[PDB]
């Protein structure tokens, strides 16, 4: 299959630079164009530039000249974008995407690399249990959850029961506190009749700080 | 849709044309403009498909073959070229050749490159010293990749491009074709110079030149002696081998069961092989 | 640069309705592309070359237009089509995207399921306290949470977060977290969240006594 595997989340201090990657798989990327797109949270999409690997040629949106440099390693079928003189406005999600055959748009997109530009140090989260009680019960349905508090930077990956539990789950957007740290919540509604037998574990992952936690939530 | 959309006719070959579809390029870009500004295409991110349209237009323009003005800037279009088209080319500048050989550098010689080399040498009338330097630089085993018949058409003047390692792949036939040419190229030199130049070719030398070198205090490296023709070292005397190897006569016993040395020993008398004082053995018993 | 303006910026369509969104360009564009993006996901190619549907796109989607005006039409909107649609012009360098048209699904009113979670013992051991108030599966999106400690109306110590439209129910969920120090949290007794919503005849309240 066609797959564009992007690098992981990134944190860098202002004035620095970063280099994010895009491994292409399933096709000979030497003939196609590799485009890069920027999306700031809550904003629209913005084209950065494109590169052809056979000659490494590059064409840039004049806005992003001197800010993004596109390179390619044909050996590993990989494309690289180097972001330079990082500011706060450069904080966003960067996609790679393949161009169509005859200019038919971007037909295969990457997954998105988050890039955060801040002078704040990375900090791992604290995972606390939101236990089910009578005040969490309302008609044979209970609500259990996890609180991922005090972490930086984004993103954080929350799952339940190693992915087997998905129905009734709500992982809310993270909110930034006055301390400069994020905190998010993840809840799930379940039958009250199962709380005595069914084990509920939330699996949290913060890659920027190499933090993987599995927290069992228990009643009372 | 033969017509070019309004306001889309290309007055210049720039990057703005990468978002033109194939038909838009065919309809909106004149071939002569492309021919004049070919030098810019290799820096633009054109897809293989758009470059195919461009090459089609270049063909439209030049049905008798491209001029070297366009061939120097072909860049990665030289790969979409057919040998038939290249056989109609007139490439003269060594820099054009260097630019086209750099497109597929590293990989094995493609048919396009073989045809380009053939046309280049047939245009120059010979394989020059500079041309051979270029070819060996890009393809190291080029010299020894030629048959003893092709290798015979090399002028002696170009032997100054053949470095020693460029013969470490040549078979005795090729070495025998080359030794006369190097003998002519390095002829008119004096003494140690002649040897410093012809040492790497002596693997195709006859017995007469070997005796002539023996009679001129050459001090031949024994490792060079091991590369000589077996059939050419047999007719030599112990005195001749001695004068040739000079102080390197010591290493003879170390190489006593090897290609030329053992075959020479077996054809000599022990009474004369013992004249060296090295302990050689295997000589024709006295009597 | 061609500036692409999308309209409407936000669309609310009941399932079964035919809807149409438009992309207006500052200059003529030879072709246009339409991508669908659902929150927390990479954009997906929906329509290319103005009107061709990409592999896997339902037939109820269509794209058309020319010159300065292009459009994307959904014949029968279905709950699985809530998302933001972006247009992209493939005419003049540089490439440019539209501001997007976000499509929400209309549905019957649904009152929230309210729950309250006191601070865990682990967090209190850490030195802070976080009281969570969960509003589960409701519609419309507008709801008002209000914290009250010993009947004292609170302000400035709470933070809210709303989810996106569920794929199954077309409902939203909200969570309000009230954070305090262990000292401030231990100074009081009653902690309640009062919820006001269109689907509630009068404010609901879920509360707890610290300790009990
Ligand atoms: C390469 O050179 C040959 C010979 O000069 C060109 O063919 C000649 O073309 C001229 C007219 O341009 C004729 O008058 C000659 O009779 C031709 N000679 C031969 C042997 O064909 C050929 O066109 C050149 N190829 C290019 C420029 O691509």
């Amino acid at each position: 299959q066609v797959q564009l595997q992007q690098s992981g989340p990134e944190l860098e201090k202002p004035g620095a630079s970063v280099k994010i990657s895009c491994k292409a798989s399933g096709y000979s990327f030497t003939g196609y164009t590799m485009n890069w797109v920027k999306q700031s949270h809550g904003k629209s999409l913005e084209w950065i530039g494109l590169i052809t690997p056979y000659n490494g040629a590059s064409s840039y949106n004049q806005k992003f000249r001197g800010k993004a440099t596109l390179t390619v390693d044909k050996s590993s079928s990989t494309a690289y974008m180097d972001l330079l003189s990082l500011t706060s406005e450069d904080s966003a999600v960067y996609f790679c995407a393949r161009g169509g055959y005859d200019g038919r748009g971007f037909d295969y997109w990457g997954s998105g690399t988050p890039v955060t530009v801040s002078s704040a140090s990375t900090k791992g989260p604290s995972v606390f249990p939101l236990a089910p009680s009578s005040k969490s019960t309302s008609g044979g349905t209970a609500a259990l959850g996890c609180l991922v508090k005090d972490y930086f930077p984004e993103p954080v990956t929350v799952s339940w029961n190693s992915g087997a539990l998905t129905s009734g789950v709500h992982t809310f957007p993270a909110v930034l506190q006055s301390s400069g740290l994020y905190s998010l919540s993840s809840v799930v509604t379940v039958p009250s009749s199962s709380l005595g037998t069914q084990t509920y574990i939330c699996n949290v992952n913060h890659k920027p700080s190499n933090t993987k936690v599995d927290k069992k939530v228990e009643p009372k | 849709k033969t017509a070019c959309p309004s306001g889309k006719k290309a007055r210049e070959i720039d990057e703005s044309l990468i978002f033109y579809k194939k038909w838009e390029l065919e309809a909106c870009v004149d071939a002569a403009l492309l021919a004049t500004q070919m030098d810019r295409v290799n820096a633009i991110p054109f897809t293989y498909e758009q470059l195919d349209v461009l090459k089609h237009k270049l063909d439209e323009l030049y049905p008798q073959g491209y001029p070297e003005s366009v061939i120097q800037h072909l860049g990665y279009l030289f790969l979409k070229m057919s040998p038939e088209d290249i056989r109609k080319w007139n490439v003269t500048s060594l820099e054009t050749l260097k630019a086209l050989l750099e497109v597929n550098k590293g990989h094995e010689m493609s048919p396009q490159v073989a045809t380009l080399i053939d046309r280049f040498v047939k245009g120059r009338g010979q394989l020059d010293k500079d041309t051979l330097d270029t070819l060996t630089a890009f393809y190291p085993g080029y010299l020894c990749s030629l048959s003893p018949e092709e290798l015979s058409s090399v002028p002696p003047s170009s032997i100054w491009a053949v470095r020693p390692q460029d013969l470490d792949t040549c078979d005795p036939r090729q070495l025998d074709v080359l030794y006369p040419k190097a003998r002519l190229a390095f002829q008119n030199m004096n003494g140690s110079e002649y040897f410093v130049k012809i040492q790497s070719f002596l693997g195709g030398a006859p017995t007469e030149d070997l005796k002539a070198l023996s009679q001129q205090n050459v001090s031949m490296d024994l490792a060079t002696f091991m590369k000589l023709r077996t059939d050419a070292v047999l007719p030599l005397t112990v005195a001749e081998v001695q004068k040739l190897l000079g102080p390197h006569v010591e290493g003879l016993k170390a190489e006593e069961r090897h290609r030329p040395v053992r075959d020479w020993i077996l054809r000599q008398r022990q009474d004369d092989l013992d004249t060296l004082g090295l302990g050689l053995q295997g000589g024709i018993p006295n009597g | 640069d061609i500036e692409l303006t999308q309209s409407p910026a936000i669309m609310s369509a009941s399932p079964g309705e035919k809807v149409t969104m438009t992309c207006s360009a500052s200059s003529s564009v030879s072709y246009m592309h339409w991508y669908q993006q659902k929150s927390g996901t990479s954009p997906k190619r929906w329509i290319y070359d103005t009107s061709k549907l990409a592999s896997g796109v339902p037939g109820r989607f269509s794209g058309s237009g020319s010159g300065n005006s292009y459009s994307l039409t959904i014949s029968s909107v279905e709950a699985e089509d809530d998302a933001t649609y972006y247009c992209q012009q493939w005419s003049k360098h540089p490439l440019t995207f539209g501001s997007g048209t976000k499509v929400e699904i209309k549905r019957t009113v649904a009152a929230p399921s309210v729950f309250i979670f006191p601070p865990s013992d682990e967090q209190l051991k850490s030195g802070t306290a976080s009281v969570v108030c969960l509003l589960n599966n409701f519609y419309p999106r507008e709801a008002k949470v209000q914290w009250k400690v010993d009947n004292a109306l609170q302000s400035g110590n709470s933070q809210e977060s709303v989810t996106e439209q569920d794929s199954k129910d077309s409902t939203y969920s909200l969570s309000s977290t009230l954070t305090l120090s262990k000292a401030d949290y231990e100074k009081h007794k009653v902690y309640a969240c009062e919820v006001t919503h269109q689907g509630l005849s009068s404010p609901v309240t879920k509360s707890f006594n610290r300790g009990e």
